[PDB]
Parts: structure tokens; C-alpha cells; sequence
């Protein structure tokens, strides 16, 4: 956030709660918008052997 | 009837089957040609009663493995047909029938092929499997499909290209294979390879461990 103090103590003391612990806007603390690639794990059924589809 | 069967007819006629009876075990009566070949002295062919041991036959008339007795690494005691048995079953084994069929081979064409510990036991089935995959006519689904599968299958594994986790896949490609075809050439292609499973399983293993090894 950004904002005169002053403000952010008329705004602390009209909710009666620190406001800026918790703001409600996303500055930076969220992912980024470009992600590794993923891998993603296969099955269970993904045996090359024992698995017939009649067991399963 | 098989050229020997009817050839011995005549012979069994005039003497008597009490007399060709009175020859090897029971159920196993009379005698036997037998083709020594590969890693033998003296490969041969020679006549001999039908529960000779294997290891008298191939050290009397062969003249041996070629390195001693304890040189040998396996012996495919029928023909390509049969599988495979390593030294520790060939020092034991009679040559009949029901013996060879408890040592899980069976006696086939009684077509002793020897091959030594200087040979490369995995090429040679791998030759025995091109051979089947040559062989095929083509008529049935599972032999005319699943022996050039268990050909590709079995080239890769000579190299060492595969992983351990196909071993056991192609064991039950042999299985689809074994018992669902018209003919018996499915049989004769599924056994060697079941063979080779059963008892050279680490070397495929460790085959398989050095190519990765050196190629990552
Ligand atoms: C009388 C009270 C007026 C005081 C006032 O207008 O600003 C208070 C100003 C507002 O602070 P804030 O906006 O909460 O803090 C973060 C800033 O906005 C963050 O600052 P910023 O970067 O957004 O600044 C932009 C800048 C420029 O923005 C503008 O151009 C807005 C002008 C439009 C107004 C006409 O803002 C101004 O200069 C305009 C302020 C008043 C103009 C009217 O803080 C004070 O100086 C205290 C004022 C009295 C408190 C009660
Ligand atoms: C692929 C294949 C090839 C065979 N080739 C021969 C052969 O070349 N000579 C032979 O006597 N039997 C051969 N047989 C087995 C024959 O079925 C057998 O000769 C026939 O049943 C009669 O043989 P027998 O006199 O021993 O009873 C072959 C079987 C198969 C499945
Ligand atoms: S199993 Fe016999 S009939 Fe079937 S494809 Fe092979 S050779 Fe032909």
C-alpha cells in the first residue's frame, strides 16, 4: 500500500483495527503471472505389467 | 509321421516292441538320434538309448565342452523349440521326455545345442527369435503380431536400450502369445524367450544397468 500516516491512523482508529496488516489489495505478495513448466505424476494403472483391465 | 518314426517301423515289426521296449524308461521306450552341436568338441550325431543322462551323452560322444565341463553355460536340449536349461539342471537331467519335461524344457527334436560361458546367452535367443519372426506364416493374430513384437523386444534387450520393468512385460507377452495361436510355431517362440526370463534374468538386469550407465 501507500498512504500518509496520518491517514492510516484516522483509518486505524475509525475500524478500531490495524488496517494495514491486513490490506485487501494484492501489491506483490501473489504469484507471478509466468510459471515454471509442471510434471504431473501418472496413475496407478500406468503398470507395464499385472494390470490387466478385468482386475481393475 | 516323422522320418524316424516310420523309418524304426519295420525294425520294431521283425524284432518286436517287447524288444524296443526293453530300452530306456517307462513311457520312454526304445532309442533315440541325437545332434550334439554348438560348443561341443565333436558335434555329432549319434544313436543312444532314450534315457541316456545328458551329461554322459555330451561327454562321450561329443568330446565335451570345449573348455571343460566347467565351461558350460546352458544347453538347449531339444531344438530352438525348447527352453533353455542352465549347468546346475543339465548335470542331472536324463534325456526323455518326462525328465526334461520336469526340468521345464521338454525333449523336443532331442537337438542338444551346448553353448559355453564364452558365449553371449542373450544374442543367441535373440537369433532363436528372428528366426520365428522369419518363420511365421502369417495366418494367426497372436504369432504373426507378437513375435515381431518379442523380436524388437529382444533386439532392444541384447543392446541393453530397455528397463527392468519390461522384463516382466514381455514374460506376459510370451503368455498372450503361448497357447492362443492356430499352430505350434507360437509355442516354439514364446518358450526360449520364457526360458531365457527364468533363468538369466540378472544379466538382462545388468545389461540393461550398463547401458544406462553409459549413456544416462
Ligand atoms: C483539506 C484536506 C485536503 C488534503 C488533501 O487533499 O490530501 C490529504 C493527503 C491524502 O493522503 P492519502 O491519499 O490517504 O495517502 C496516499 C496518497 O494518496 C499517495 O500519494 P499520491 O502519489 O497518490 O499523490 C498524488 C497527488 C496528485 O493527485 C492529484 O492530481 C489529485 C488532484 C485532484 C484534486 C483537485 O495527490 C495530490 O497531491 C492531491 C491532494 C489534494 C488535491 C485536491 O494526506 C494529507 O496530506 C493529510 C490531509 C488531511 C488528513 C485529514
Ligand atoms: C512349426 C512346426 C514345424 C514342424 N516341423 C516338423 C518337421 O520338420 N518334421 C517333423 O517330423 N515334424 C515337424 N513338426 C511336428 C509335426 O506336427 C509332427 O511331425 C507330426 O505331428 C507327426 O510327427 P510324429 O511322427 O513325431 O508323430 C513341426 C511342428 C511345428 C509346429
Ligand atoms: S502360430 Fe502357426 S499358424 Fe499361427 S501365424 Fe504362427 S506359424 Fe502361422
Amino acid at each position: 500500500a501507500s498512504a500518509t500516516r496520518v491517514i492510516q491512523l484516522l483509518r486505524n482508529w475509525a475500524s478500531g483495527r490495524d488496517l494495514q496488516a491486513k490490506l485487501q489489495l494484492r501489491y506483490q505478495e501473489i504469484s507471478k503471472r509466468t510459471q515454471p513448466p509442471p510434471k504431473l505424476p501418472v496413475g496407478p494403472s500406468h503398470k507395464l505389467s499385472n494390470n490387466y483391465y478385468c482386475t481393475r | 509321421a516323422n522320418v524316424e518314426t516310420v523309418a524304426v517301423s519295420p525294425t520294431i515289426c521283425r524284432r518286436g516292441g517287447a524288444w524296443f521296449a526293453s530300452f530306456g524308461r517307462e513311457r520312454n521306450s526304445g532309442t533315440k538320434l541325437f545332434n550334439i552341436s554348438g560348443h561341443v568338441n565333436h558335434p555329432c550325431t549319434v544313436e543312444e538309448e532314450m534315457s541316456v543322462p545328458l551329461k554322459e551323452l555330451i561327454e562321450k560322444h561329443a568330446g565335451g565342452v570345449i573348455g571343460g565341463w566347467d565351461n558350460l553355460l546352458a544347453v538347449i536340449p531339444g531344438g530352438s523349440s525348447t527352453p533353455l536349461i542352465p549347468k546346475s539342471v543339465c548335470e542331472t537331467v536324463l534325456m526323455d521326455f518326462d525328465a526334461l519335461v520336469q526340468a521345464q524344457t521338454g525333449l523336443g527334436t532331442a537337438a542338444v545345442i551346448v553353448m559355453d560361458r564364452s558365449t553371449d546367452i542373450v544374442k543367441a535367443i535373440a537369433r532363436l527369435i528372428e528366426f520365428y519372426k522369419h518363420e511365421s506364416c502369417g495366418q494367426c493374430t497372436p504369432c504373426r503380431e507378437g513375435v515381431d513384437w518379442m523380436n524388437k523386444v529382444m533386439a532392444r534387450f541384447v543392446k541393453g536400450d530397455a528397463r527392468p520393468a519390461e522384463i516382466d512385460s514381455l514374460w506376459e507377452i510370451s503368455k498372450q502369445i503361448e497357447g492362443h495361436t492356430i499352430c505350434a510355431l507360437g509355442d516354439g517362440a514364446a518358450w526360449p524367450v520364457q526360458g531365457l526370463i527364468r533363468h538369466f534374468r540378472p544379466e538382462l538386469e545388468e545389461r540393461m544397468q550398463q547401458f544406462a550407465l553409459q549413456h544416462q
